[PDB]
Parts: C-alpha cells; sequence; structure tokens
RNA sequence: AACUGU
RNA sequence: UCUCCAGGCAUACGCGUAUAACAACUCGGAUAACCAUUGUUAGUUAAUCAGAAUAGGCAAUAAUCACACUAUAAAUCACCUAUAACUUCUCUGUUAACCCAACACCGGAAUGCCUAAAGGAAAGAUCCAAAAAGAUAAAAGGAAAAGAA
C-alpha cells in the first residue's frame, strides 16, 4: 500500500518541464472556459508581435509560403463531387449593369485611374445583387442567406516555433504567430453549414509545401496588436456559416502588369494566395464560433468556397478545414491535414461595345450557379 | 548544534532538501565541508526511514517531502533501503578533498552513498603490518 | 482609559 | 533539473553600433566565471509599417451609447460653379542588454496592452566574537488597544 506520487516535473521549478506544467494549467483553464466568446477573449487578451499576413501580396511562391503556414494542401481542379434557361441567365446576370455602366451617369472620377477599377465593382455588386434573387427560387437556402459587402474577415493562428537570436530574451522560445486580415469584395453567410465535398481525414499523396528559409526572409514584418478572429460577423449573428466568397485582384497584380513585370506565372499564385488565406482564416473562425479550438479540433470537417476575378477571368476555389490544432504542441500528433481545391481562371465575356456585351462565357455563370444551386443535405 | 547557511531557517532545510535529494540520484556529491557534514546527519536518518518499510504513511510522507523528484521514492524503498538492511548504520562516507581552487579556497569534501556502483574513491590504506616497526610489535603480540 | 519590553 | 522572487511586451523620446560571430586575456566590469573589454568580420530587406493646382458661389441648431432630457465652463473642410493637369512605387526610417544623471550611479524617464504563458536570483568562502543596527518572542505587571473629552 505505497502511494507514490506521479512522477512528473515541479511544478514551482525554472525549467522547461516545470514551464510546461505551468503552461497546461493555463491551457486546462481555456479548456474549463463555458462561453465561446469566453474562450476567445483569454486567447486575445494579450498582445504580442506577430507576422501580419496580406491575403493579396506579390511575393513569388506566396500561396505555397500561405499553405506552409496554414497546413493546406491543394488540389488543383474543383473539389470531387431546377431549370432555369441558363441563356436568360446568360444576360440576366445583367449585362444590364454593363448596359448601365454607358448609360448610369455618375461624376468622373478625379484621379483619372480609379474610373477603371470603380467600373469593376459596380457591376460586381450588380450582378451579385440580381443573382441571389434570380437563383433565390430554385434553391431555398439563398432566400435564409447573409449577404455581405466588403466586410473584414480575420483569423489568428500559430504554427511552428524560433528561437531568439539576441536581447534580453535571447534563446527563449516564442511561438511564430500569424494574422489574416481580409476583406472579400462580397461574401455570403448561411446559418447552416455547406455540404461536405469529401469526408473528414480524407488523405492524399500530396505534400503541403515546406519553407527551408525563414518567414521574415519573404518580405513580411510582424507587428504587436490586438488579436482577432472573425467570421464577417459577430457570433450573434444567425448566420454562423456562409455559402459563396467573392474577390476582386487589383490592377496592380492584372495579367497584363504581371506580364509585363515578368511574373506571368504568378499569376495563378496570386489566385491562389487569396484563396487560401481568405477560406482559411474565414473557415477557421467559423469553427472557433462553435467552440473548436486548437485543443478540441473540430469533430466535423468545414468546407467554404470563394471566387476570385482580375475583372474578367474568374476563378473558383473550395475550401475544407480539418484541422484547428496547428500549433508545435497541439500539432504534434495529428494526422489530419486541410485540404483546398482550386480552379484555373477563366473569361466571364470578351468586350462591352454598344450597349451591349459579346463574348460571354455561360460556362463560368454555370459554375456560380451550379455553386449557388449547392445545398446542405 | 546546527550550521548556518542559506538566508534562512527554510533555506536551509530547502538547501538541505536540495542537497539530500542530489545525492540519492547520484550517490556522491563533492560540496563544502562543513554543508557536507551538515547533510551527513539527515541522509544516515532517512535510510532508517527507508527500512521501516514503503507501506508507512510517515515515511511516505518524508520521503515525498525530501525528495523532490518522485522517481527516487520507489528506488529508496527499493534500490536504497533493501542494500542497506543488512547494516545498521555508517551509511554515508564523507572524506576530505583538496580545496577548491575558486579565488576563496572553501574547505573541500566529497560525500558518497556506500555500497553504490560507482568507482572506489582512493581511500587511504593503513601501514602495512610487513613493516619493520610493526614486525616488532608482531613480535610482542607472539610473546605474550 | 486601553494597549503594549517605554 | 531543482529552490525561490514577481511589472512584463510594444511604440515614442534619446542614444548611434553598445548589436551578432570569431579570435584574444593585456586594458575596461570597482573580484572571478563570463563579457558590456581588446582585434577582425558580419548586420536592420516595406506600393501594405513610418517619414518626405486655381477662381467663384454657400453654411443658425455641441457632446455625453444622443433618443427623451436638460444644463453651462458654450463645446463642427464639406458641397456646388468654372479653369488646369492626364497613366504612378523611387528616395529615407527598421540592429542592441540602448536614454538623462562625471560612473555598469539603490535617482529621473511618455503612451498602449496585459499581470505571468512574460520577466528574474537575496548565498565570493569561513567563523558565529564583543559592541552596534534591524526583525521576532514575553512569566507577573501595564506609562510606575484603535475607545472619551
Amino acid at each position: 500500500v505505497a502511494r507514490y506520487p506521479p512522477i512528473v516535473a515541479s511544478m514551482t521549478a525554472d525549467s522547461k518541464a516545470a514551464r510546461q506544467r505551468r503552461v497546461q494549467r493555463w491551457q486546462a483553464t481555456v479548456h474549463a472556459a463555458p462561453s465561446v466568446d469566453e474562450k476567445i477573449r483569454i486567447l486575445t487578451k494579450m498582445q504580442f508581435k506577430k507576422y501580419v499576413v496580406h491575403p493579396q501580396i506579390s511575393a513569388l511562391n506566396a500561396d505555397r509560403w500561405y499553405q506552409s503556414f496554414t497546413k493546406t494542401v491543394f488540389v488543383s481542379g474543383l473539389p470531387p463531387a431546377p431549370s432555369l434557361d441558363l441563356a436568360a441567365l446568360r444576360a440576366a446576370v445583367c449585362d444590364c449593369i454593363l448596359q448601365e455602366q454607358v448609360y448610369v451617369r455618375r461624376r468622373r472620377p478625379r484621379s483619372l485611374f480609379d474610373r477603371r477599377q470603380a467600373l469593376a465593382s459596380s457591376i460586381l455588386d450588380q450582378v451579385v445583387r440580381t443573382l441571389v434573387n434570380l437563383l433565390a427560387p430554385l434553391n431555398p437556402v439563398l432566400s435564409t442567406a447573409a449577404l455581405d459587402c466588403k466586410r473584414s474577415v480575420d483569423f489568428y493562428w500559430l504554427r511552428g516555433e524560433e528561437r531568439i537570436p539576441a536581447g534580453h530574451r535571447k534563446g527563449h522560445i516564442d511561438a511564430l504567430r500569424y494574422q489574416i486580415n481580409d476583406k472579400p469584395h462580397n461574401q455570403i453567410r448561411i446559418s447552416k453549414q455547406l455540404p461536405e465535398f469529401v469526408p473528414l481525414d480524407y488523405s492524399i499523396p500530396t505534400e503541403i509545401p515546406v519553407m527551408k528559409c525563414k518567414p521574415d526572409k519573404l518580405p513580411l514584418f510582424r507587428r504587436q496588436y490586438e488579436n482577432s478572429i472573425f467570421t464577417g460577423s459577430k457570433t450573434a449573428d444567425p448566420c454562423c456559416y456562409g455559402h459563396t466568397q467573392f474577390h476582386l485582384i487589383p490592377d496592380r497584380l492584372k495579367r497584363e502588369r504581371l506580364i509585363r513585370q515578368n511574373q506571368a506565372e504568378q499569376v495563378e499564385a496570386v489566385f491562389r494566395a487569396n484563396a487560401i488565406a481568405s477560406l482559411f482564416a474565414w473557415t477557421g473562425a467559423q469553427a472557433m464560433y462553435q467552440g473548436f479550438w486548437s485543443e478540441a479540433d473540430v469533430t466535423r470537417p468545414f468546407v467554404s468556397q470563394a471566387v476570385i476575378t482580375d475583372g474578367k477571368y474568374f476563378s473558383f476555389f473550395c475550401y475544407q478545414l480539418n484541422t484547428l490544432a496547428l500549433t508545435v504542441q497541439a500539432d504534434q500528433n495529428n494526422p489530419r491535414k486541410n485540404l483546398c481545391w482550386g480552379s484555373q481562371s477563366q473569361p466571364l465575356y470578351e468586350t462591352v461595345e454598344d450597349n451591349d456585351v459579346k463574348g460571354f462565357d455561360d460556362g463560368t455563370l454555370l459554375q456560380i450557379v451550379h455553386f449557388l444551386l449547392n445545398k446542405p443535405r | 548544534v546546527y550550521r548556518r547557511l542559506g538566508l534562512g531557517p527554510e533555506s536551509r532545510i530547502h538547501l538541505l532538501r536540495n542537497l539530500l535529494t542530489g545525492l540519492v540520484r547520484h550517490e556522491r556529491i563533492e560540496a563544502t565541508w562543513a554543508r557536507a557534514d551538515e547533510m551527513r546527519g539527515y541522509a544516515e536518518k532517512l535510510i532508517d526511514y527507508g527500512k521501516l518499510g514503503d507501506t508507512n504513511e510517515r515515511a511516505m510522507r518524508m520521503a515525498d517531502f525530501w525528495l523532490t523528484e518522485k522517481d527516487l521514492i520507489p528506488k529508496l524503498f527499493k534500490v536504497l533501503a533493501p542494500r542497506f538492511q543488512g547494516q545498521n548504520g555508517n551509511y554515508t562516507r564523507m572524506l576530505q578533498i583538496p580545496n577548491r581552487k575558486e579565488q576563496d579556497r572553501a574547505k573541500m569534501a566529497v560525500i558518497e552513498y556506500k555500497g553504490n556502483y560507482l568507482p572506489p574513491l582512493p581511500l587511504p590504506h593503513r601501514d602495512s603490518n610487513l613493516t619493520l616497526l610493526n614486525q616488532l610489535l608482531l613480535g610482542l603480540q607472539q610473546d605474550l
């Protein structure tokens, strides 16, 4: 009858094991937080210097670097898988706003450079509004959906660790902090989770990108500010899920300038980097709203889709979130990984002369129609 | 009857506690002569607690408090205590070592746990009986 | 007045 | 690894290489270990962080979760009408344990976030002198507790 005490490190010692034991005590308290809001506050109450991640960035292989920070595998192509007169939607998609850009009179921009960019925003907003109404009868989900215009989505995640090279804290171990802030042109928020495109724990031979150099070597800077995880709306909003996300690439990153800059190959990278960053951050926030965090991985896969357009070409991306444990401690033994499916950007039309649109491609619209018609089972 | 060490009486216990824990793990520790003598008494008394038995609640409480590392508690009852069951005392051996060349010239001594598997220390050897003086005394012994 | 090595 | 202590991280300002690695052990640290010293070499990466046209016409009604509601200390360019210009990402800031006090001075030093997950060590060794200082304990007694004027 020997009551041997557990063979564990002393809590009050100044050592790695003792510090780890103290860390566990705090992490136990996080597990003991009843409300989801309390969990977010505890995780973000302390502000520390962290990498600032831009969803749209010109860095080479930024999508690959983002995947390494996110643990996302990007498979090329779309994810594995009521008549409406597709021809009627070829025009009900409102070439009328393409007709209105020639009719609707508005005060000329002073800059003279934003004229092109302003035109693209007007058409996209009008097209989105009409499409939601046109597709509402077929898919009841669209009726209950919430449409967000140029609102911010934020996610804060930790992956990896680093050793301080110098200073008063030289040699101390600190985690690599990342923050993603995105403002999608449009996104749709629904109260019900979308249907999964593949069962959770799905495994493929492809491997996540690995980065040899430090994040700072690629242009990236750390700053200390509030840590935020946002789905595009507060937790009080009933629509804690979403249907689709819409993005518009700026003129600087458009194909013509990139080809002149010799970064023609990076056109797809810009599409991928924005899609992965926007969808992962947006998907991650949704899971946190459900109470799933790093030490409590999601029990159900979280899926989302987003479309990125350069003003003429349109690309479709689908993301599935499988792991919320991305920290070295939380991801120490995790077999699950995040999966992203993307498609190449395709033109939606050719030109708009006179007062009509010529060269409109229904195939891209069909993907939008096919995407919009999808609903949870 | 007690040396003044550390910053306070509790520190002495903690300092003694740390020294006792270190000795058990390694079985041979080098420290200042004054400190080594102070900790020698505690080490011998602890072995008596180990001999008392594992099931003894007081021994378990004493072992837990004195030994910070809990892996040592099985060792005391299954290594240290069984080893010295035959012996009635003198469990610890303390010997003088040349003073430290650390600019303070403190008195240095080595305290070791007897019966250990460590290499034998260079202990002093008494004069052999073959010496002329010893032989003469032996002759006196034989005559008597 | 109490309080206390005043 | 253990014992114990509990203002930490960013920016501003100032400082200006004190940063990091190597090599030295003479000088600097009011002693060593080790460097903050000596010599040599390296360093801080930004379209997102920070810094670096003109002439007329015309404006009554604070804020305080701004609604009610009052008050007194009385508290916010725009937009129109004409003229002029017509395709753009360079330059500069980014190191540090750092500053002002003759000093590696127990002093002074703004803001934001947070309160330990961050950040730290009172023991150069021995002795247990007197005397002195600080802290703790008081048998009986109470000027030889927090109550009144």
